[PDB]
RNA sequence: GGACAUGGGUUAGUCGAUCCUAAGAGAUAGGGAAGCUCCGUAUGAAAGGCACGAUUUUUCGUGCCUAUCGAAAGGGAAUCCGGUUAAUAUUCCGGAACCAGAAGGUGGAAUCAACACGGCAACGUAAAUGAAGUUGGAGACGUCGGCGGGAGCCCUGG
RNA sequence: GAGUUCAGCGGCUGAAUCCGGUGCGCUCUCGACGGCCCUUGAAAAUCCAACGGAAGUG
RNA sequence: GUGAAUUACUUAAUCAAUGAAGCGGAAUUUCUAGCGUUAAAGUUUCGCGAACUGAUCCGCGUUGA
């Protein structure tokens, strides 16, 4: 007994895949990982008058880094918490990354500390 | 009785209140494969069938095909499983030192097989054949009736396909043949010969000549008995 | 205001309290109410007409 | 030598102009209710069509089947108004603006937006002013008589369905364009199929009728039927030429 | 010196792109074509959802009805001022906001007359539940001509 | 407290930033209208509301 | 390709419509620019529980030329 005039196909149940093997015998370690994200920071005069007067951090950081992923190695690699993160990608194709830190920080400390100064 | 339990009849006229859900089987619009399965049907019922194919739509009845069915069930051939078992004690019988002959006895069991039973009727070795009435293509049997006839073969022609495959352990099979069944059924296999052949084989040069088809559709013969009324 | 700039509101600023309100202005709520009550007595009277 | 302009008509940029179209102009479709008895609508509103002389009315029907409301795009007949009820189907009364099948329907009733075979919502009687003339009968064949807005007389199913009334915008013709400029807007909204060059202005190799000294035709301008495209300019069949003096 | 050499320089939840669709391009279904590919765009397609139920012979029953791309001048969520640099800013700095989404919490209202009252009314209120389904509205629109109001500039009295 | 102008000190300290008129004025906008057309002058995303009444110490 | 004594038939193919919505048989809604859906009465079984009819059956060739 149909009360519609189009007939739709039935639902049929759809087994989810259960390989035999792996496609890949070993899975790739996590190829942007943090010392690959944060490159060097940049010593010019610009950025070192940031880091007196806004207490920013300028690093030169990988192109596919987001400012997520910034805020998490500059966290692991220096232990700073950091307030905000404003990027850009330089003439010569390269990001730049102003690494703004929290007020309970300062980034006179945290460049001797790296000792880029 | 509650007076707040008042009726609200629904008018269903033209331009009344909303259509119910009726069924509307005859108007949906059907897959593709459904509509080609039930317009070939249609095409067998309305094209004028050659003698030879429509001799196919005249099929065993249904008591004489149980007659039939209930011995074949006693003849079915044996298993995959049934085979090894016997096989394997066989073996075991040559280790111990016996004769293969004596240890295994006469096999009494259905002959299948399109060339089998063909070959069989040829050899006027095959007492009873039973053609399946729905075989795609048909002249895989369209020929048998003739075959039979001329050796003098009792044949039946019986629904299913899918019956005789579940005789022989198959999933479909195009013709059963038995040859020979033991003294207990004798009397019973004789039986469903005499009636087989009163109803087939002394029927086969009038159904020769009685093309079949030719039923017209519903609609256009009420509308033609009108118009003889 | 702007179609999404109506989202801010609350529902009172939205609408009229009254049936329809928010929909159709009030004088065409009255001819709705109207001609609805006149047709449904006619349709009664129609039906006392052809029943007998 | 080259393709002519009525070979390149094609298609392409002689496509029609349908950004403003306010829909294609309809009937209902054939259902059971309007084969055995009637289905009322309401005028919601009448509308300018661009690129068309007559105005659309948008009449809105229930859907006998389930709970929501069918718009049908129609042709306006004189006298349709905002809010009149519209009758279409068997047992409409002879109304202008009702839908009626022509067998229905008496000899000498005008009649508009006609189906020449029933179901195919209206071929017959459509332009701003035109209508058809039931001429007549023909029960036991079961077809109707009808006299087209060209004369022609022609056969039709008694099934087939048509407006009553003559088709709103009549007279469009009657007032002169004026200037080039009415006639430029007038067919925006329409196909490119303005301004129109004459063939003996072109040359040789742009049209039968170019070339010469002189702007001449040089041959015949009745062509016959069964010339080829690039042949077929001028008066193609033409039976008899020149004023009826 | 827009040359030459070495360095430095372009920071956005709010500005654009991204999202939307336009004309139009365009796979799939299908049909052509020796083919390259062509036609096609809801078409002669089984083109996908949703809710109920002590759990249903512990083998699932019962109802309910359209790709994508295409606009940095179209549509459209929400940022302003002051300042700062040799070169960046509605982006940085100082101050001051806004929008979208998410979660529970405080306070208030309604509620056992379950889903607030007032005004004759047009409607108002700090709140004032509303599934499916239907429908309406905004987005959303030409052109010219004066007339009225506002803001900025102009003019002007101390 | 900003910006601006001005007067002092060796970065700091004083003041002022006020009160009004006008218009067939220009620029942009807004409101109420008027005329024109065989020309009647995009779509969609998005957002809202309504009719209906499923449902419901807490 | 099927018939009948010159004509009929429709399954081949052609055409046209749709959301393939009510086809063929038998049994037996029109003084108004409103709203119309999520069945309720009736009849049996065990609270918007089920079941049957409300809404007849049959055929199935989506209908029309």
């Amino acid at each position: 007994v149909r009360t519609s005039t189009t007939f739709r196909r039935p639902k049929t149940l759809q087994l989810s895949r259960k390989p035999k093997y792996a496609r890949k015998s070993v899975a790739h370690a996590p190829r942007l990982d943090e010392y690959k994200i944060i490159v060097n920071p940049i010593n010019s005069e610009s950025a070192m008058k940031k880091i007196e007067d806004d207490n920013t951090l300028v690093f030169h950081v990988h192109l596919k880094a987001n400012k997520f992923t910034i805020k998490e190695a500059v966290r692991k690699l220096y232990s700073v918490e950091p307030v905000k993160i404003n990027t850009l990608i330089r003439p010569n194709g390269t990001k730049k990354a102003f690494v703004k830190l929290s007020a309970d920080a300062d980034a006179l400390d945290v460049a001797n500390r790296i000792g880029f100064l | 009785k509650n007076p707040l339990f008042v009726s609200r009849p629904r008018s269903f006229g033209i331009g009344q209140d909303i259509q119910p859900k009726r069924d509307l089987s005859r108007f949906v619009k059907w897959p593709e494969y459904i509509r080609l399965q039930r317009r070939r049907k249609i095409l067998n019922l309305r094209l004028k069938v050659p003698p030879a194919i429509a001799q196919f739509q005249k099929t065993l009845d249904k008591n004489t095909a149980t007659q039939v069915f209930k011995l074949l069930n006693k003849y079915r051939p044996e298993t995959a499983a049934e085979k090894k078992q016997r096989l394997v004690a066989e073996a075991e019988a040559v280790a111990n030192g016996k004769s293969a002959q004596d240890v295994s006895k006469k096999p009494y069991n259905v002959k299948y097989g399109l060339n089998h039973v063909v070959a069989l009727i040829e050899a006027k070795k095959a007492k009873l054949v039973l053609i399946a009435s729905d075989v795609d293509p048909i002249e895989l049997v369209v020929f048998l009736p003739a075959l039979c006839k001329k050796m003098g073969v009792p044949y039946a022609i019986v629904k299913n396909k899918a019956r005789l495959g579940t005789v022989i352990h198959q999933k479909t099979a195009a013709v059963l043949a038995v040859t020979e069944v033991r003294e207990e059924d004798k009397n019973e296999l004789a039986s469903i010969v005499s009636a087989v052949d009163a109803n087939f084989s002394a029927k086969y040069d009038e159904s020769r000549r009685k093309w079949g088809g030719g039923i017209m559709g519903g609609k256009t013969q009420a509308l033609l008995a009108k118009r003889a009324k | 205001l702007r179609p999404r700039e109506f989202a801010r509101l609350s529902h009172n600023k939205k609408t009229v309290q009254r049936a329809y309100g928010g929909c159709l202005s009030a004088n065409a709520v009255k001819d709705r109410i109207v001609r609805a009550f006149l047709i449904e007595e006619q349709k009664i009277v129609k039906q006392k007409l052809k029943q007998l | 030598g080259r393709v002519i302009r009525a070979q390149r008509k094609s298609g392409g940029i002689f496509q029609a102009h349908t950004r403003l179209r306010k829909g294609a102009a309809q009937l209902r479709t054939l259902d059971f209710a309007e084969r055995h008895g009637y289905i009322r609508g309401v005028v919601q509103k009448i509308i300018h069509d661009p690129g068309r002389g007559a105005p659309l009315a948008k009449v809105a029907f229930r859907n006998p089947y389930h709970y929501r409301t069918d718009v049908e795009t129609f042709v306006a007949t004189e006298g349709m108004y905002t809010g009149q009820f519209v009758y279409c189907g068997k047992n409409a009364a002879l109304t202008v603006g009702n839908v009626l099948p022509v067998g229905e329907m008496p000899e000498g009733t005008i009649i508009s937006n006609v189906e020449e075979k029933a179901g195919d919502r209206g071929a017959l009687g459509r332009s701003s002013g035109n209508y058809v003339i039931i001429v007549g009968h023909d029960v036991d064949t079961g077809k109707t008589r009808v006299k087209l807005p060209s004369g022609a007389k022609k056969v039709v199913p008694s099934s087939a369905r048509g407006v009553v009334g003559i088709v709103a915008g009549g007279g469009r013709i009657d007032k002169p364009l004026l200037k080039a400029g009415r006639a430029f807007h007038k067919y925006r909204v329409k196909r490119n199929c303005w301004p129109r060059t004459r063939g003996v202005a072109m040359n040789p190799v742009d049209h039968p009728h170019g070339g010469g000294n002189h702007q001449h035709v040089g041959h015949s301008t009745t062509v016959p039927r069964q010339s080829a495209p690039g042949q077929k300019v001028g008066l193609i069949a033409a039976r008899r030429t020149g004023l009826l003096r």
